[PDB]
């Protein structure tokens, strides 16, 4: 198969600088252009700049002096982006992506999976996981719904899943909403009377930014 | 440089039905490649140098155009086919992607399945008391939420979150939580939350008093 | 005239095994005639070379021993043309080309001696002449040679063996078999009757020759210029402009060398003495700007990766033509023994690099190389001054081996011959047999 893999993209403060890192795997990476292209939060895709084989011609989009800098390992099949003086506006989603071309009008040929870059002066904190059982006098139906609610954790992002992803069916996890540089989100697990409370409803945690794993067992309340 | 708008910005369409995307130049333009992106996954190259499907691309597919106006196409769309379509440009330099047209199914209007939720006794325990309301799987995704604490509307700390469209169903969620101190919380005795669809006039109240 | 012609097709490619086996001959001592004056013309290179050593101290002294020892191997050249062999001049390609129109004769007993030793002192001094010249008519020479001697009759024969003679005499000079067997089918060829020439047999003496070529000299390549870039189709419209630019300046560059044998026969009126002092001058000028600014001088083979590969700035390409259009007219015009071929694939490629260079920044949308624009006008020279594209194509297309170029290579090929051919020009090997046959007469 044909593989990128970009990584490097995390937490960094206002005024830093990063270096990303495309891994290109089962095709002559030499040969092809590269390029990057981020997302910023719900926006569109934009172009930053490209690379040719013999890193000979290296191009950028309008934008500032020493803020890009492209360049490639041919011998590693790795491509690589630094960004200097991080501003805000750089908080994205990057993609590496390999060029090619049709009648000549080039286009995007394959793109890596991604690496988010978040640029923020809040610090990393670990979310705190509290169960949402129904209420003391629920109306028992024949659908029951559980929750979990992971609250105050930075940066972005935390994974959810039930029973260790075995129940799968009926799950939400909502977007995360970030208030006064804290992260919250909760996951609804919805599953028939007869399982809970007779077995048991697990909600797991992992915010690996924090090295937090955690599992939080919902019971019944009162 | 070339600015590419895309038209419906967002937008529904039933399965076995014909869907049609547009992208618009600031300047002319030769040769415009689309790609097609799901939520979590790499854009995908769907078509290219203004007609021709990538191999993989059902048939259904199609794209046309010249100059500044061109399109995307679905004779029949499926299921699979929600994502969203991002046509690009490369005719000068340098290159620009469009703004983005949001593909989702169209359904049977579902009514929301409300729930709602007191603060853990783990939570209260550290100092603040969140409640928590799940609206779940419902359509369309317009939706108004409302909180009571003792019957009276409040508006301050209350938070919102719906997720996109759903795979399997096809409908949304949404989520409210109304945080405050624990001692603010204990002030009162019936939180209540009050969702407002358009599959009702009278909203669906779920709530729970302390006693 | 249905019934002969029955005949003749079922008579078709019926080669005498004589011609056959004498084809094989000419091309093995081809081969190792072009081997041996190639190795001779690399060991006075070198002898030059190790006399700047023994006097690097004194640059006023290195100078001049630079200019002397390229002055003396020049008119040692110069002199073995007019005294013994005088149409073992220039490049001689079209002595060969006359021969096949049986207007002109094959001296041998007197120009391969005068072409192997007087090329070697020019070629060797390091003037601004191809190996082709030499190897060519040297060939050409060697197939009237072994014609006479085993006495072969019939025109087959001569037409025959003096072809495969030219033609292993090219495939042997630029390692190149089918850029030979070309340059005899659409240039070396009498071109305005039908002829003999066995094909078949032109084949097997270049495969001789060129077996011969690689015993000697395998594992180096005369040009490595890498695996470039292709040519998206967006691109072609970019080289059929090249060549346009060819087709007005191979013309002009043939009226310059015309003009420039006129200018320079002013020079020394015929003299054997003017003349050949002059050569001197020319050559020991060779010998200098070899020293001190090597790309305006020499046969142009050792510019032309570098140039690809866009380590020249386009300040220096500019410098780099004009001069080197100077220095091929002083020593192709002066009539020094040695081809024009050779230092024509530098001027196009030199050229194409340039043209490259301004494509890019003009258009970085297309995501061009420069290099592939210098393999496209290597060959457009040939083709827009001496008019065989096929054979320049094929030259450009076996020393460089980049087959994805041949859109943009044929299509720069055809706009340079078809802007000649439409400026009032005319190929060039032609041009000079004119003159040459045209005095051959004026005379009475
Ligand atoms: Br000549
Ligand atoms: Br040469």
């Amino acid at each position: 198969e044909v593989r990128l893999l970009e990584s490097g993209g995390g937490l960094v403060q206002p005024g830093g600088s990063l270096k990303l890192s495309c891994a290109a795997s089962g095709f002559d990476y030499s040969r092809y252009w590269m390029s990057w292209v981020r997302q910023a939060p719900g926006k569109g895709l934009k172009w930053i700049g490209e690379i040719n084989p013999v890193s000979s011609t290296i191009n950028y989009t309008p934008s500032l002096k020493d803020k890009f800098i492209i360049s490639r390992d041919n011998a590693k099949d790795t491509l690589y982006l630094q960004i200097s003086k991080v501003r805000s506006e750089d908080t994205a989603l990057y993609y590496c992506a390999r060029l090619y071309y049709g009648y000549g009008y080039w286009y995007f040929d394959v793109w890596g999976a991604g690496t988010t870059v978040t640029v923020s002066s809040a610090k990393t904190t670990p979310p705190s996981v509290y169960p949402l059982a129904p209420g003391s006098a629920a109306a028992a139906a024949s659908m029951v719904t559980l929750g979990c609610l992971v609250k105050g954790y930075f940066p972005e992002p935390v994974t959810v899943t039930w029973n260790s992803g075995s129940l799968a069916a009926g799950v939400h996890t909502f977007p995360a909403v970030l208030q006064a540089a804290l992260y919250t989100l909760s996951s609804s697990v919805t599953v028939p009377s007869s399982s809970w409370p007779s077995e048991t409803v697990t909600c797991n945690v992992a915010h690996p930014a924090s090295s937090t794993k955690v599992d939080k067992k919902i019971v019944p309340r009162a | 440089d070339i600015v590419l708008t895309q038209s419906p910005a967002i937008m529904s369409a039933a399965p076995g039905d014909k869907v049609t995307m547009t992208c618009s130049a600031s300047s002319s333009v030769s040769y415009i490649h689309w790609y097609q992106q799901k939520s979590g996954t790499s854009p995908k190259r769907w078509i290219y140098d203004t007609s021709k499907l990538t191999s993989g691309v059902p048939v259904r597919f199609s794209g046309s155009g010249s100059g500044t106006s061109y399109s995307l196409t679905i004779n029949t769309m499926e299921a699979e086919d929600a994502a969203t379509y991002y046509c690009q440009q490369w005719s000068s330099h340098p290159q620009t992607f469009g703004g983005g047209t949001k593909l989702e199914i169209l359904r049977a209007d579902a009514a929301p399945t409300v729930s709602i939720f007191p603060p853990s006794s783990e939570q209260l325990t550290s100092g603040g008391a969140s409640v928590v309301c799940f609206l779940n799987n419902f359509y369309p995704k317009d939706i108004n939420v409302k909180w009571k604490i003792d019957g009276s509307e409040r508006q301050n700390g209350v938070l919102n979150s719906w997720t996109d469209q759903d795979s399997k169903d096809s409908t949304y969620s949404m989520s409210s939580t109304l945080t405050l101190t624990k001692d603010e919380y204990e002030r009162h005795n019936s939180y209540t939350c009050e969702a407002t669809h358009k599959t009702s006039t009278s909203p669906i109240v779920k709530s729970f008093n302390r006693a | 005239r249905r019934r002969q012609l029955i005949r003749q097709l079922l008579e078709r490619d019926k080669t005498p095994l004589a011609i056959l086996f004498m084809a094989a001959v000419v091309g093995t001592l081809v081969g190792l005639a072009a081997v041996a004056f190639d190795k001779g013309v690399a060991w006075l290179q070198n002898q030059r070379m190790g006399a700047l050593v023994h006097t690097a101290d004194n640059y006023p002294l290195l100078l001049t021993v630079a200019f002397l020892c390229s002055a003396v191997l020049a008119m040692f050249g110069y002199f073995l043309v007019r005294k013994y062999a005088p149409e073992a001049g220039g490049s001689g390609i079209p002595e060969i080309e006359g021969a096949l129109e049986d207007q002109r004769p094959v001296r041998w007993w007197r120009v391969l001696p005068v072409k192997f030793f007087g090329g070697l002192g020019t070629l060797g001094g390091g003037m601004v002449l191809g190996r082709d010249g030499p190897t060519v008519q040297i060939g050409g020479n060697i197939g009237r040679m072994v014609l006479d001697i085993f006495r072969l009759k019939g025109d087959e024969a001569r037409h025959t063996l003096l072809a495969t003679g030219a033609a292993a005499g090219l495939a042997a000079a630029f390692n190149a078999p089918l850029a030979g067997i070309l340059f005899i089918i659409e240039e070396m060829r009498p071109q305005f009757r039908y002829t003999l020439i066995s094909i078949k047999a032109v084949f097997i003496g270049v495969i001789m020759s060129t077996i011969m070529y690689r015993i000697f000299n395998h594992e180096v390549a005369l040009i490595d210029v890498g695996k470039l870039s292709d040519a998206p189709l967006n691109t072609l419209w970019l080289y059929l402009i090249l060549g346009i630019i060819f087709g007005i300046f191979g013309p002009i560059f043939n009226k310059w060398v015309l003009g420039m044998q006129d200018l320079l026969h002013r020079v020394h009126g015929g003299n054997i003495t003017k003349w050949v002092l002059m050569g001197g001058a020319i050559g020991g000028l060779c010998g200098l700007l070899g020293f001190v600014a090597p790309a305006t001088s020499g046969g142009g083979f050792n510019l032309i990766p570098i140039a690809t590969a866009g380590n020249f700035s386009m300040g220096m390409l500019v410098f780099i033509f004009v001069a080197r259009v100077i220095t091929t007219l002083l020593c192709f015009s002066s009539g020094a023994p040695g081809g024009i071929f050779a230092p024509m694939l530098a001027l196009g490629t030199v050229l194409g690099t340039a043209f490259g260079m301004v494509a890019v920044e003009l258009f970085p949308q297309y995501h061009l190389e420069a290099g592939t624009f210098a393999i496209a006008g290597m060959g457009a020279l040939l083709a827009a001054s001496i008019r065989a594209p096929l054979t320049g194509i094929i030259l450009v297309l076996e020393m460089t081996d980049n087959y994805q170029l041949i859109l943009p290579m044929i299509i720069t090929g055809l706009g340079a011959t078809l802007l000649a051919q439409f400026t009032g020009g005319k190929p060039l090997y032609s041009a000079i047999l004119a003159r040459t046959l045209a005095k051959q007469e004026a005379e009475q």
